[PDB]
């Protein structure tokens, strides 16, 4: 299960 | 033993034409199980293993949407990073991200990772604690105040200690004969006349899982990392791995030496010798 | 900015025996950047029917692939792996040694 949250642009 | 999950995401810019290459992949320990590839036809997340397949068509839908968001995120990143480093539009650049969780044998959360690289090199990672960041330089010190203002750490903590782990067991529980197996190595050893009076002794380890394994030499009962050769553990194609360490010796001094193996699969540490 | 040349290993999935079925692998590790070219040759002729794994990466961020192809060893047959990378002057031909 990959994350729908975190994972933002730099 | 302890287990884990990792996701690997890579994006590669193609300056002289196209949008960027995007590949994703997931591993439960050393077994791949899912994959997305931008270039390849379907534009879906695709099962890569047999045990994962059973999940219904909203598992895959969700995964596909989420995976496309990541890839839009890396799309913007590559261009931002050009911004940060005043780089030309005519190089090709690379963003990898990696994350996932470790569990103990009790199956409970053990640790978490989240690490980001640009052009092969650490850019920012979170530290293994109540959550802070490590910025490789002043360009990434920027993504720091940026990610701190957004509470980005807390958002990942929640995923890593939360659904990452809750979901890891669902794959262990369901993929048991593929994932909870521990195959011992099928060891053997070969001899090769190479010179006039100096020969080779390769010691082979075939088809084992998991992939951790040590293979040491001993001239007369001590370690010998110098004068050996040790090829990096490779996978065989059939779910198991291969590996070998060899050693150049003098002719008629072969019984001196001993290949020592350690592995999860072995209750007891092994040892071979040029008997035949 | 940082380049890293590939490390190649060529080998069969099982131990070889003339005239039995087996898979021939070329395993390429430790490279950067990702763009790479890898053929499998038989008597120095590219073999079309080859497959390969989804690109992934190691703890130092360098990439690795596996390429493979069904085959039957024999005495006369000669098998190699040919490779190109942004770090390689000409290509790199690595033969298969039954005892490697």
């Amino acid at each position: 299960i990959t994350s729908g949250i975190g994972v933002l642009p730099v | 033993g302890s287990h884990s999950m990792r996701y690997f995401f890579t994006s590669v810019s193609r300056p002289g034409r196209g949008e960027p290459r995007f590949i994703a992949v997931g591993y439960v320990d050393d077994t791949q199980f899912v994959r997305f590839d931008s270039d390849a036809a379907s534009q879906r997340m695709e099962p890569r293993a047999p045990w994962i397949e059973q999940e219904g068509p909203e598992y895959w839908d969700g995964e596909t949407r989420k995976v496309k968001a990541h890839s839009q995120t890396h799309r913007v990143d590559l261009g931002t990073l050009r911004g940060y480093y005043n780089q030309s539009e005519a190089g090709s650049h690379t963003v990898q991200r990696m994350y996932g969780c470790d569990v103990g044998s009790d199956w409970r959360f053990l640790r978490g990772y989240h690490q980001y690289a640009y052009d092969g090199k650490d850019y920012i990672a979170l530290k293994e604690d109540l959550r802070s960041w490590t910025a490789a330089d002043m360009a990434a010190q920027t993504t720091k105040h940026k990610w701190e203002a957004a509470h980005v750490a807390e958002q990942l903590r929640a995923y890593l200690e939360g659904t990452c782990v809750e979901w890891l067991r669902r794959y262990l529980e369901n993929g048991k004969e593929t994932l909870q197996r521990t195959d011992a190595p099928k060891t053997h050893m070969t001899h090769h006349a190479v010179s006039d009076h100096e020969a080779t002794l390769r010691c082979w380890a075939l088809s084992f899982y998991p992939a951790e394994i040590t293979l040491t030499w001993q001239r007369d009962g001590e370690d010998q990392t110098q004068d050996t050769e040790l090829v990096e553990t490779r996978p065989a194609g059939d779910g198991t791995f291969q590996k070998w360490a060899a050693v150049v010796v003098p002719s008629g001094q072969e019984q001196r030496y001993t290949c020592h193996v350690q592995h999860e699969g072995l209750p007891k540490p092994l040892t071979l010798r040029w008997e035949p | 900015m940082i380049q890293r040349t590939p490390k190649i290993q060529v080998y069969s999935r099982h131990p070889a025996e003339n005239g039995k079925s087996n898979f021939l692998n070329c395993y390429v590790s430790g490279f950067h950047p990702s763009d790479i070219e890898v053929d499998l040759l038989k008597n120095g002729e590219r073999i079309e029917k080859v497959e390969h794994s989804d690109l992934s990466f190691s703890k130092d961020w360098s990439f690795y692939l596996l390429y493979y192809t069904e085959f039957t060893p024999t005495e006369k047959d000669e098998y190699a792996c040919r490779v190109n990378h942004v770090t390689l002057s000409q290509p790199k031909i690595v033969k298969w040694d039954r005892d490697m």
